[PDB]
């Protein structure tokens, strides 16, 4: 029996999960990919041959010689714009169609999703045991398209997957999409999280380019890898991707980033921290709390990366209005114009995002939202005064709407504890309605929200991390979330 | 964000400077006053094209680095600057007159 | 595009349909004795405006509502159309208590 | 009973998903993908065949042509 | 608690991930290449209808100006070497692994079925639990032959269907007819109806498989026929045997055999090509028409024809030139002209085939083939011509490749005594032309089934040989060279 | 340790193929048969608008007409 | 034994004369039937599948496993020997004795 | 489609060669439809090779053929008594089908 077991059935389960969850999805992306190639081809192919004009024509003697799914674009598209109590959003799980599910011995962390002309990444790193504690497995990274089933609902569907050779050192990856390539740019890192311990940090960052529309014998094409030292950090120390996702500009990519600056090398007047209001705040919190603990070597100070495709990093800060601790930031391209989020993790927990005014300085118009809070233990939801402490979760917020400025993303709606995950559609100073997607006593942590648009509709998918209540372990799960027009 | 007109009086050239948002990612546009749409000059991605009713006499430009819109009118009533966002003339500047 | 203009409403029609894209490019302003300022943007859908405005409509037939009027809001009213470039405009009415 | 349930309920079935996932599902696949692009090639080719339309000059004089203000028209000699 | 982990924890998701790997995916692999080949024809026909079209008036100004891969094999004059030579000039290409025919421990496959028409195949094979022993499941579907990525042809299914019960179906024979694929079969409450033929109900069903089927089909891809009447004729009942048959218009013809009472049938003991024979009996060439000497039924050969526009299933009879008991049969649509070929488990042991002069009576016009015959065991051996009584031997087909020079191909075992040795050839009637092994020498085969079709405008033939290593098919892709070098 | 194969090699596996086989595989299979279809509209929505053979009026004052 | 005999071969110009060729020994049914002068191909006929279609003042027909060519208006151009032809895939592999037409 | 043949060929076991030119390529799928034949003075012509260097039934070894495009030619080697004939080149492909030469020792 002990060899049966491990002759006869183990190596063919071993070798069918490896085809299973590999080479299948991996053929069956790329047949998908074969069916949007042959449909461009076919169209370009009547675009230039059925092109054509009337002949030149004579007068007697003398002859006459005459000479499905697109990104939020600057267009009126209508939601609900009232406050209601009825239920008008309907989730969807979406989840299905990509490998996030695997077996109860491992826990999905870390993930990423990001979404342009139709196209998506997305990624996560699977752990064996425990979420925080267990040893990688492998990080799965990888693009696809945004498809329409039958329906009327966004699907994932991915055709291109990339694997590190160590998943143990690739952290805080970050994504945009550019000319049919997805770029996706990773800390390198042999002392784990660059965030936790970042004097032993090497500081170096490696990208990896990958072909949204892969062909099957494209092995210099679909994927690519570069090393990246040339890195301009100006003041900083060490530089740093920190973000799900990014924007383009021409031919330029935007990373989502965190600078690594010593404390000795920072500048802050304390005058400036807003003391005026609250009797129990201390007028120096505001720069120890810069940090990730009060004597902390360096200070987190958010900003982008600028790679440009016509081949150096360069970092660029955000301006200090509103200067608070770097937190894994977003900035996106919603209709017609940049939109920038940065996470709060410190005492200022009230949602910190607005309009890019400019990109390089960094210099973000940042809407006096009140509404709308992270959760917290030192520094629970709605705390605006400053304190020293370093937690919290990241929930961001997609425009939709940018006439009367409406978002809508995950929320975690308790003031304590990460739990309760809620959609909601919101204005700075007011929620216009929202939808559950879990129950109360059941936590979650990252949400990241991407909106698009379906046949003119605008759809919203959110990943959340959801604890199930079997094994307790994190599993991203999908969200697709219609916005009604009517308001019921 | 505010729009503020100026260059007009009694004849054109007119400028309006944007302050408090983006100037370089909205669509500017002109409209005299009922309301009658003037010209439109669109961004670098739209390769700086422009549209003008059928005044098609004047010559609608822009200088991102300004801040600013101009129009070079070579009629009589109040010019405005305004801002299109997602097609919809969102917001509008006091007005210049022209006369 | 030719455009022709307790509760009271203003009707305005247009010569040719401004729907498409699943959106009626029908605009409304409000304008007194001032600026226009933006009511409604699309059919039925309103600006950065008292709960008071509201508004309908498909094709080319198009109503803004008001409801209750005040005092404070006499008013010209002008229906635009934005699926089109030139833009175009209605000639305008006044609304009086 | 194990050696029962390894050799009567488990072997019989797991050597066949084997074979199923690793040789007829992949190459069912691979075919797939080539009548993607056979199609690809027929629906090219018809288009060549059927849209590759030109013309020589008209000649207007031997035309029938309604104008304003028309002429009379009798024949054509 | 092991056992209740393996039983409970492993074995219902075994048996699960069995069914949707076995069944599930590949059926919606088939339906997806069913949709694709679909919209192929959608999106010419739109082309065809659209980009029709006459100069419009054309106006100036003011005035209106009005101005003035796979295909059967016929038809052509393929060129094949046709000289006889002994190099290796065949290259049989290994293309069983595209069909769920592998199996796995004593899993048999037995009783293989092959046809193919106008790019399209059926296919269909019995698993067991390979003498004796439980019926599993009885497979029978359909699909196209596809030009691999290497300019092979190659077997990609589109349509499976299964009966509810595999001990009732016997001796399936498909025909193919305006993109459906009909398949007549014995069904039986005894077992095999020749050799079990005294208690035979002698009912018969069909089955119509779509070969390219719909997401929501339902009696459009798998419609379940029934045959309410049969023409008989004098025969007590009859059945289909063999691979496949033919169309004509709407007429299907499927290979046949009836069960004829011995004490009607006549038959005439001086009218017997004997007397060439120093060891035989003249009444040896009535009793070998029966499985035994003594058996109440006879077999004789003929075709079961299925008329789509009645419907009734009517038995034709053959002319009793070289009669022989009622073998497996099978009619091609080859060049232009149906050609008829028939087993010989009989005495006469030489293969026999060829063109059909009328089709009811079925009329065929035996080849003086004295080069081509199948093994078997001592009483009729390979190449025996002699009258006796004895009744054994197996299928070995013959596609006609080119009629100008009657060249036909197959695959035949190389044994006198034993069914061994599967070699593809190419010959004529009094020549071999050239031979490739599908086997070693000391592997035994059974039934071989050849169909021929042009891919690219060149002959290749597919061959489904039973191979010996429990027994299982394999399916030789064979280009038919042009060159003898 | 017979349940030591199967409680950490085989069983994990087993429950990881199935969710693959079930739910990944015919969900990817599903979605993309929606794509031939969403694929096959696009193509012929681009013949019918593209192919079509049709003129604009045309005006010849600004036409070069060649006299002998 | 496949066999192609022709009969009905003087007439004088503006006449008219029918050859009549009767096949045996195969499927009549199944092939296309050409008329070859001597060489000078004059007429194919194909099968019932085809609509009977025709290539080419002479008629050609089919039916008793035979076919024929009607010549009229005939004039001494036509002078030769006519022969019933049969093609398999596109080749006259087959030819019959041959019939002399004189005019 | 027309066709010109060339040589009379005044050649015993020596080997004779006659040549045809189409006026239009015949090569459609990647087969020939030039096809030679045999005559003889109260004879129907026999089929010798059909398409490019297929021999026709019961045609002696002696007699072979190739060809492409619009250049296609009849190989007999060596020759014999019994076959001096009448050669003839065939346009089988279109209609009009169209087709000689003397061969003697
Ligand atoms: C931040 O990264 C640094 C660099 O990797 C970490 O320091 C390293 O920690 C390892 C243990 O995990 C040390 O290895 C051990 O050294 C002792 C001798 O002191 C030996 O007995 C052990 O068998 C093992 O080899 C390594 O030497 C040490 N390197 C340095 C430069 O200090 C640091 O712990 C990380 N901090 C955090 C919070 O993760
Ligand atoms: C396999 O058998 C053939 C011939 O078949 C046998 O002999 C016939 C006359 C007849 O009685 C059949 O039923 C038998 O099965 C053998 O070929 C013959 O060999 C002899 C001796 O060289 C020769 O004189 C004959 O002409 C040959 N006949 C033919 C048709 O070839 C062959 O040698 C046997 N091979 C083996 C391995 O036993
Ligand atoms: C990205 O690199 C390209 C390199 O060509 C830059 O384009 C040049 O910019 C300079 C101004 O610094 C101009 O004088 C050149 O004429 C431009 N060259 C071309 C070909 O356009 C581009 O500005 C860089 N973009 C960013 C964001 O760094
Ligand atoms: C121009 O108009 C004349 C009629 O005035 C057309 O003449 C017809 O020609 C067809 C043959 O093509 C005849 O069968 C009709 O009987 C004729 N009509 C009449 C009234 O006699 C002529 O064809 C037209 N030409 C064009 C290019 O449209
Ligand atoms: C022919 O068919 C008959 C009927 O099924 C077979 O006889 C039966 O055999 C089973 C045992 O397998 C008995 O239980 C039945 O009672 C028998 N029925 C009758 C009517 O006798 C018979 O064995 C078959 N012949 C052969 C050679 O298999
Ligand atoms: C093989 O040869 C036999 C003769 O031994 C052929 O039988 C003759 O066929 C012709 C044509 O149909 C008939 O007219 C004769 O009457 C038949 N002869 C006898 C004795 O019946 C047989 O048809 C030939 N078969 C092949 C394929 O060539
Ligand atoms: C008709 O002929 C005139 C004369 O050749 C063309 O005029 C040219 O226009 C181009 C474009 O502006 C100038 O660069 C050339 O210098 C002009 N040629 C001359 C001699 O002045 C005119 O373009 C032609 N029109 C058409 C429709 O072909
Ligand atoms: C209208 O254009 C055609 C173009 O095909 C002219 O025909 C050619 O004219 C050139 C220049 O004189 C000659 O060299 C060619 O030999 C002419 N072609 C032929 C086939 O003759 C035609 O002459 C122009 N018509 C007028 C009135 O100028
Ligand atoms: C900090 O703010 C105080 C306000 O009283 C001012 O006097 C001081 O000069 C400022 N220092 C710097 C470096 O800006
Ligand atoms: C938020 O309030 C500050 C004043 O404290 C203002 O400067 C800023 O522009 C406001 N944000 C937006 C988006 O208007
Ligand atoms: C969270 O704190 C706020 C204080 O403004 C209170 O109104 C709310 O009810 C509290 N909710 C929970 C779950 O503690
Ligand atoms: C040309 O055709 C149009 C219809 O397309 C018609 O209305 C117009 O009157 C016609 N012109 C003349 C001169 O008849
Ligand atoms: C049938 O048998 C008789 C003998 O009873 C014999 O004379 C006759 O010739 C046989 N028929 C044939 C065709 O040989
Ligand atoms: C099938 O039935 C139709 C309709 O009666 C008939 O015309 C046709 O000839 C029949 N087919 C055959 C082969 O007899």
């Amino acid at each position: 029996l002990a060899d049966k077991i491990g002759t006869e059935i183990g190596p063919k389960v071993s070798l069918i999960d490896t085809s299973s969850t590999i080479t299948i999805p991996a053929n069956i992306g790329l047949l998908g990919s074969k069916i949007s190639q042959s449909t461009a081809s076919i169209n370009e192919n009547v675009n230039e041959k059925c092109k054509f004009t009337l002949p030149p024509l004579k007068i007697h003697e003398c002859n006459i010689s005459c000479p499905g799914v697109s990104n939020l674009v600057g267009l009126p598209n209508n939601i609900c714009l009232q406050k209601t109590s009825n239920q008008i959003l309907k989730p969807k799980l979406i989840s299905y169609t990509l490998p996030v599910v695997g077996q109860s011995g491992t826990c999905i962390t870390d993930p990423l999703l990001a979404m342009d002309e139709g196209y998506f990444a997305y990624s996560h790193l699977e752990r064996i045991g425990s979420c925080s504690r267990g040893v990688s497995k492998q990080r799965i990274i990888g693009v696809g398209e945004v498809l329409d089933r039958g329906d009327e609902v966004p699907s994932l569907f991915m055709t291109n997957v990339w694997t590190p050779p160590n998943p143990n050192t690739v952290y805080h990856c970050s994504a945009v999409y550019n000319n049919e390539f997805y770029y996706v740019l990773c800390a390198v890192s042999t002392v784990g999280d660059p965030i936790l311990n970042s004097t032993y940090w090497s500081g170096s960052l490696m990208m990896t380019r990958l072909a949204v529309k892969p062909k099957s014998n494209g092995g210099g094409y679909n994927q690519h890898q570069l090393a990246l030292r040339s890195i301009e950090k100006g003041r900083y120390d060490k530089v740093m991707p920190y973000g799900p996702s990014g924007i383009k500009q021409g031919d330029t990519l935007y990373f989502p980033a965190v600078g690594f600056l010593v404390r000795t090398e920072f500048k802050y007047n304390d005058s400036n921290c807003p003391i005026t209001k609250c009797q129990y705040s201390k007028p120096e919190n505001c720069r120890l709390s810069m940090g990730i603990r009060p004597n902390s070597h360096y200070i987190l100070r958010s900003g982008l990366l600028k790679y440009n495709l016509s081949p150096k990093v360069v970092f660029i800060e955000i301006s200090d209005q509103r200067l608070s601790i770097g937190s894994p930031s977003k900035i996106y391209d919603s209709l017609g114009q940049p939109v920038f989020y940065q996470a709060s993790f410190s005492w200022d927990t009230m949602i910190k995002f607005g309009d890019v005014l400019t990109v390089n300085p960094l210099v973000v118009n940042w809407r006096n939202n009140t509404v709308i809070s992270r959760p917290g233990q030192q520094c629970p939801r709605f705390n605006t005064c400053p304190e020293i402490c370093w937690e919290g979760v990241y929930n961001d917020a997609f425009l939709i709407d940018r006439i009367n400025w409406i978002s809508a993303g995950v929320f975690l709606d308790s003031n304590q504890t990460a739990e309760n995950p809620v959609f909601t559609v919101f204005k700075d100073n007011e929620i216009l309605y929202r939808a559950q997607l879990a129950s109360e006593d059941t936590n979650a942590q990252k949400t990241i929200t991407n909106c698009f648009l379906l046949k003119n509709k605008i759809w919203c998918i959110s990943l959340v991390e959801i604890y199930d209540t079997g094994d307790n372990v994190i599993r991203p799960k999908l969200f697709a979330v219609k916005i009604p027009e009517q308001c019921y | 964000v505010k729009l503020e007109e100026s260059g007009g009086g009694l004849v054109m050239k007119l400028s309006c400077v944007a302050s408090g948002f983006s100037f370089s990612y909205y669509w500017m546009n002109w409209v005299r006053q009922g309301l009658e749409w003037v010209a439109e000059i669109r961004l670098k991605s739209n390769n700086y094209g422009t549209h003008y009713a059928e005044v098609k006499r004047f010559t609608i430009s822009r200088d991102d680095s300004k801040s600013s819109v101009y129009l070079q009118m070579n009629d009589t009533g109040i010019y405005y600057c305004t801002r299109v966002i997602t097609t919809v003339f969102a917001y509008w500047g006091q007005g210049t007159l022209v006369t | 595009i030719v455009l022709t203009q307790q509760r009271a409403t203003i009707s305005c029609r247009a010569s040719e349909s401004v729907h498409d894209y699943g959106i009626s490019f029908m605009n409304w302003f409000q304008q007194k004795p001032q600026p226009p300022k933006l009511l409604i943007y699309s059919a039925s859908n309103q600006g950065s405006v008292p709960a008071r405005f509201s508004g309908s409509g498909s094709g080319t037939d198009f109503s803004l509502n008001i409801h209750p009027m005040e005092e404070d809001d006499i008013a010209m009213y002008f229906c635009q159309q934005s699926k089109e470039v030139p833009y175009t405009f209605g000639g305008g009415t006044k609304l009086e208590i």
